[PDB]
């Protein structure tokens, strides 16, 4: 089967600027390559087919271009309108597979800002409904990419968190991101420490912020 | 003017069926080939399946996670298609999006006259699915008690936990309506257990702490549920 | 759509462009 791969998931830029998608593929699919868009709520819409082809309606700043294996999506005059997600589809398979783009969202370009770390530990009201929660909260920072590891007596946790991320600010244009680790009240009362290592761009080191369950 | 409307989207548990089905108008139905594409919660598009004209004798073609399970079909007398939803799983939640598409001859090189470039041209605004085997069950909401560990020189921060309730709306403000500056109530997270699971945060100066009284107000329409809390500083 | 076209006319018929593409691909074979 064919594999599509695509930029970055947000991209930052600014009005009146020049972008970029790369839709890079796993097979040859010559110019059977197509450009859609979908605004944050709204219905996906036709932008760019066979490669370059122009859709009926769209405006003239985008264009598409690339043989083989890899494509390319361009905005020259970027507009406030069409900052949405886009993704490129392949349709060369003569059994159609018709496999989507991982899409790639338009992040507004702002100041570099880091964020505001914070943790809270799990009420005891929760601890004896006999689960446990521990959240960590991102505040106010750009771009995007954050990353949050959940230590537990030195050891890391994985599968067993969630994250939930807010859209940018229309006043500050930041992101804010809610990790919360899950743990039953009995493999959470017998450890100690508990870390929230966060490591993202604009902090010099990654910060480490924790709290003692004896404090 | 020109437009798909989708409908039948709903609730349904694991291993049921779901029949959706899109009125299009504007255009000619009869004449025109027509795909089906889902979008899961916070993921990207995915084609399900398309069908063609009754001229074509209304072939049939579906995406391999969806193949055999469903059913494609087209009613030029009311120009209505159909998607006929067996033996669904939790995967096939998301918005489905009806969608009339396009051909392109190829033309310029001859040796590929034949094949053609198939897009989506037309969309429908869509119909929500959601495949779960749980029940109505209110929010169990729990404080997030500021503390030394959650204060930023003269800022700190605070919260509830909206933990494990179903269907997905559910509203919380603060101070019945009062406060709406510096907070953040991030989206719905939905669990293994079926459940969903939010929290709403808000800044505040340390200086304000005792003080001020923050309620969070939870509104949790589908099991007629309201709370207000009340969340103090835990040390 | 389709009501209107056939409305008085037995022998009407339509045309897309999957027909284009089977006529290239009949010409080519």
């Amino acid at each position: 089967d064919i594999q599509m791969t695509q930029s970055p998931s947000p991209l930052s830029a600014s009005v009146g600027d020049t972008v970029t998608i790369t839709c890079r593929a796993s097979q040859k699919i010559s110019d059977y390559l197509n450009w859609y868009q979908q605004k944050p709520g709204r219905a996906p819409k036709i932008l760019i087919y066979a490669a370059s082809k122009l859709g009926s309606g769209v405006p003239s700043r985008f264009s598409g271009s690339g043989y083989g294996r890899d494509f390319t999506l361009t905005i020259t005059g970027l507009q406030p309108e069409d900052f949405a997600t886009y993704y490129c589809q392949e349709a060369y398979s003569s059994t159609p597979t018709l496999t989507f783009g991982q899409g790639t969202r338009l992040d507004l370009k702002r100041t570099v800002a880091a964020p505001s770390v914070f943790i809270f530990p799990p009420s005891d009201e929760q601890l004896k409904s006999g689960t446990a929660s521990v959240v960590c909260l991102l505040n106010n920072f750009y771009p995007r990419e954050a990353k949050v590891q959940w230590k537990v007596d030195n050891a890391l946790q994985s599968g067993n968190s969630q994250e939930s991320v807010t859209e940018q600010d229309s006043k500050d244009s930041t992101y804010s991101l809610s990790s919360t680790l899950t743990l039953s009240k009995a493999d959470y009362e017998k450890h100690k420490v508990y870390a929230c290592e966060v490591t993202h761009q604009g902090l010099s080191s990654p910060v480490t912020k924790s709290f003692n369950r004896g404090e | 003017e020109v437009q798909l409307v989708e409908s039948g989207g709903g609730l349904v548990k694991p291993g049921g069926s779901l029949r959706l089905s899109c009125a299009a108008s504007g255009f000619t139905f009869s004449n025109t080939w027509m795909s089906w594409v889902r979008q899961a919660p916070g993921k990207g598009l995915e084609w399900v399946g398309r069908i063609s004209r009754n001229k074509d004798g209304a072939k049939t073609e579906y995406a391999a996670p969806v193949r055999g399970r469903f059913t494609i079909s087209r009613d030029d007398s009311r120009d209505t298609l159909y998607l006929q939803m067996t033996s669904l799983k939790i995967e096939d939640s998301g918005r489905y999006f009806c969608t009339a598409d396009l051909g392109e001859p190829v033309v310029s090189r001859f040796f590929e006259w034949g094949s053609y470039y198939y897009y989506m041209d037309l969309w429908g605004k869509g119909t929500t699915v959601t495949v779960s085997s749980a029940s109505t069950k209110g929010p169990s909401v729990f404080p997030l008690a500021p503390s030394s560990k959650s204060t930023s020189g003269g800022t700190a921060a605070l919260g509830c936990l909206v933990k494990d309730y179903f269907p997905e709306p559910v509203t919380v403000s603060w101070n019945s309506g009062a406060l709406t500056s510096g907070v953040h109530t991030f989206p719905a997270v939905l669990q293994s257990s079926g459940l969903y699971s939010l929290s709403s945060v808000v800044t505040v100066p340390s200086s304000s702490l005792g003080t001020q009284t923050y309620i969070c107000n939870v509104n949790h329409k589908p099991s007629n549920t309201k709370v207000d809390k009340r969340v103090e500083p835990k040390s | 759509n389709e009501q209107e076209l056939l409305e008085l006319d037995k022998w009407a018929s339509l045309w897309n462009w999957f027909d284009i593409t089977n006529w290239l691909w009949y010409i080519r074979r």
